[PDB]
RNA sequence: CUCUAACUAUAAAAAUCUCUCUUCUC
């Protein structure tokens, strides 16, 4: 589509229709929405990125969390381990590889399938210790919507990492796994089966 | 020494009056040294006002309220957060609080 | 069944709890916005967010 | 220093002839390839995981998505 | 009147395990007993706000069943040589007694108040805590 | 293999006196094996744990061995199950022992048969547990029964 | 220089301690 001459050959694919801007040149922003609409405001595919690797103080301010990237901060919550805490180049390329590998399975564009599995995996209400030490209890409360995206982003990464470990899937395989199961509500994940778990402990502790 | 004029009985002139029994801890203590608080409120409270009045018969229902002289010991009163240890230039006023709202 | 109700806050009303952790809000329902509950939150909020309930008759006690 | 797993040998070492059959036979109807995927059905031990799955890269009976190394991503040619 | 057929809720509210009793306007048939203890796990927030709202739904589920659609509050407190005063969970019970359709109509407070008769327990000291 | 819960259904009843073999413990609470019941877990919240105040959760929790349990809520869509053990009378342990010794005395022959027969154990209780627990009401009684009359 | 209104509401356990004390004048 119009390829524009230059003494320098950009490939044409990079050089097609560059007002679409795409995630990894592969999936479009748009035709993403938030079903949820407590969850949307903290979840941040309205913006467009070329990667999932921004430089951006997104821990200045309070609240500015919300306006980093979905998919650059599920990037930066991958990379939780003292054996691998500074390296972002390979958890780009492993939410990249993520990213394909559930565009695989049920197309369904996976930053779609990302959106839903963190709506899903979020619990909605949890409890805060208030026992005054002799009568130690939990206590139920609700959760903030930004917690809400927070928790669930920890949750889905912990299962990844636990289910990558000493195991013959790769890392991006079983975040892929992970992320396809908590779009839906199926238990098998881990993600959600904690979610269920922890509003279940809440409903008990009224 | 005296750390009180009125000995905090306020008696002045009895010599014996007749005790009355603490609303939390049940501490015989005679009835002028057993600080009262006269509790009136509200048997519904203004978070559920609104409720009551779209659901209730008798349109603009008087709601009434209630009343009840709550007789504190001074060990609670003290714990209970009724009244509050003062300065000793302070203990001189005997006015309440200051009106806590006009 | 499922009851699973949203409601934005309008005010909040500082921060509870003997951890000092939580923190208590004045929730209004996205339904009939005239009735008002308050509620108790565990992590960051202000004055826009959506909270979602699996409650309705239940208000926010002070967590001593 | 422990004993809890008591995994066997679980994995084909070498290809054998009713094997390589079952390979090619779900060679397609497995509409996602890799080399965890196909050692997860007991066939193949992951060495020869990455050489049948090198393999079938020779009469386009599987696609790339992918080809970064570490793994790989394949789906069934259509 | 338009046919509302009525009750009397008359919530009984101690310091612990409120209660929930509706009963016709004799008051000598007693229907929909379900009190907070009968629906909390712990033995102790038997008194607290949710155990009363849990038994004001079912009261309010049951009398409905009947046909019995309007209330009437009686408030009581533990009453007597105690207290007093209205205990938690009754407020709540109230509250969502009012909440499940059912009309309300004349609340009134019927603690037995004593005249300073049959000496309060606790010895002249008083519990020492 | 050992399956195929002795009682009418795997899934547990309510309020059913329930007979706990504890596994691991999170921070929330326990997740215990079920042996009266096939094999289920359920969850034993912290904050109804003990009879005395908690203080010591490895002293109490005895993690690997058994212990009596009380169920309080279930779940009846996909399997979940709420636990107590604070609520336990003095005289309800000695009947949950006995129970306890008598199911296991029929799982440990049940198993036996299923083991040399190779068939799984819930084909074998398919053909004997049940209507045995119909005809008597325990499966152990007509054992003893039929070690007097067959 | 003129006025009488609003309101709540927690109590788990925590025992004990050995030396040795030393000037202020222009
Ligand atoms: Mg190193
Ligand atoms: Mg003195
Ligand atoms: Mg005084
Ligand atoms: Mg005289
Ligand atoms: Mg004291
Ligand atoms: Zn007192």
């Amino acid at each position: 589509f119009v390829p524009v001459e230059l003494a320098t050959t950009i490939p044409v694919e990079i050089q097609q229709a560059q007002q679409e801007i795409k995630l990894f040149n592969k999936w479009s922003f748009e035709d993403v929405e938030v079903k949820d609409a407590s969850l949307v405001d903290y979840i941040q595919i309205s913006k467009p990125i070329y990667v999932a690797h921004t430089a951006g103080r997104y821990a200045n301010k309070r609240f500015r969390k919300a306006q980093c990237p979905i998919v650059e901060r599920l990037t930066n919550s991958l990379m939780m381990n003292g054996r691998n805490n500074g390296k972002k180049l390979k958890a780009v390329r492993i939410v990249k590889h993520t990213l394909e590998i559930i565009n695989v399975l049920t197309d369904q564009n996976p930053l779609q399938v990302v959106v839903d599995a963190i709506i899903n995996s979020g619990p909605r209400e949890d409890t805060t210790r208030v026992g005054g030490g002799g009568a130690a209890r939990r206590q139920a409360v609700d959760v903030s919507p930004l917690r809400r995206v927070n928790q669930s982003i920890a949750l889905l990464t912990i299962g990844a990492r636990e289910a990558a470990f000493r195991n013959i899937k790769t890392i991006a395989e079983t975040l892929a796994e992970e992320l396809i199961n908590a779009a839906k509500g199926s238990s098998t994940s881990y993600a959600i089966k904690k979610k269920d778990e922890l509003e279940r402990v809440a409903k008990s502790n009224r | 020494p005296k750390k009180r004029a009125s000995n905090g009985r306020n008696k002045k002139g009895r010599g014996h009056v007749k005790p009355v029994r603490c609303v939390n801890c049940s501490r015989s203590v005679p009835k002028d040294k057993a600080i009262k608080r006269m509790a009136i409120r509200n048997i519904v409270e203004a978070a559920a006002i609104r409720d009551l009045s779209e659901a209730s018969v008798y349109a603009e229902y008087a709601l009434p309220k209630t009343y009840n002289k709550l007789h504190y010991c001074i060990s609670c009163a003290i714990h209970a957060r009724i009244v509050r240890v003062r300065s000793r230039t302070d203990r001189r006023i005997r006015a309440p609080p200051q009106r806590p709202r006009f | 069944k499922t009851p699973v109700t949203l409601a934005k806050v309008i005010k909040v009303l500082g921060r509870t709890g003997s951890r000092g952790g939580v923190t208590q809000v004045r929730v209004e329902f996205l339904e009939d916005t005239t009735r008002t509950i308050v509620r108790n939150v565990k992590g960051p909020v202000r004055e826009g967010d959506i909270l979602v309930l699996m409650e309705s008759e239940r208000e926010a006690r002070r967590l001593r | 220093s422990k004993k809890s797993h008591k995994d066997k040998a679980k994995h084909a070492v070498v290809l054998d002839q009713d094997k390589f059959d079952r390979i090619m036979k779900e060679a397609p109807t497995y509409r996602y390839v890799s080399v965890s995927v196909l050692v997860d059905r007991f066939k193949l031990g992951g060495s020869l995981a990455r050489v049948a799955l090198r393999h079938l890269e020779n009469e386009g009976i599987i696609k790339p998505v992918s080809k970064h190394s570490k793994q790989a991503i394949y789906t069934r040619a259509t | 009147d338009n046919s509302q057929v009525f009750g009397v809720a008359r919530i009984f509210a101690s310091f612990n395990d409120t209660f929930v009793h509706v009963t016709d306007l004799s008051g000598r048939e007693t229907i929909a007993r379900v009190t907070g203890g009968m629906k909390v796990k712990a033995d102790r927030d038997e008194s607290s706000p949710y155990a009363a709202m849990l038994a004001a739904q079912d009261v309010a589920a049951k009398c409905k069943e009947v046909g019995i659609t309007a209330v009437h509050i009686k408030i009581r407190a533990t009453g007597g040589t105690r207290s007093k005063t209205p205990g938690p969970g009754g407020q709540a019970a109230l509250r969502a007694l009012a909440r499940s359709g059912l009309r309300i109509g004349r609340i009134e407070d019927v603690t037995p108040v004593p005249s300073d008769s049959t000496r309060k327990k606790g010895g002249r000291r008083g519990r020492r805590l | 293999t050992s399956h195929c819960r002795f009682y009418e259904n795997k899934y547990p009843e309510i309020d059913d006196i329930v007979m706990v073999n504890v596994q691991q413990i999170a921070e929330m609470g326990a997740y215990v094996k079920l042996l009266e019941y096939d094999n289920i877990e359920g969850m034993i919240l912290l904050s109804e744990l003990s009879r005395r105040r908690i203080r010591s959760i490895q002293k109490l929790i005895r993690v690997g061995k058994n212990d009596v349990a009380v169920v309080l809520r279930v779940d009846k869509e996909k399997g979940y199950i709420d636990l107590s053990k604070r609520r336990v009378s003095s005289e309800d342990i000695i009947k949950c022992e006995e129970k306890y010794q008598k199911s296991k005395t029929v799982h440990s022959i049940l198993r036996y048969c299923a083991e040399k027969f190779q068939i799984p154990l819930e084909e074998l209780y398919k053909t004997i547990a049940w209507p045995l627990s119909r005809k008597f009401g325990h499966a152990y009684e007509a054992f003893k029964l039929s070690i007097i009359d067959e």
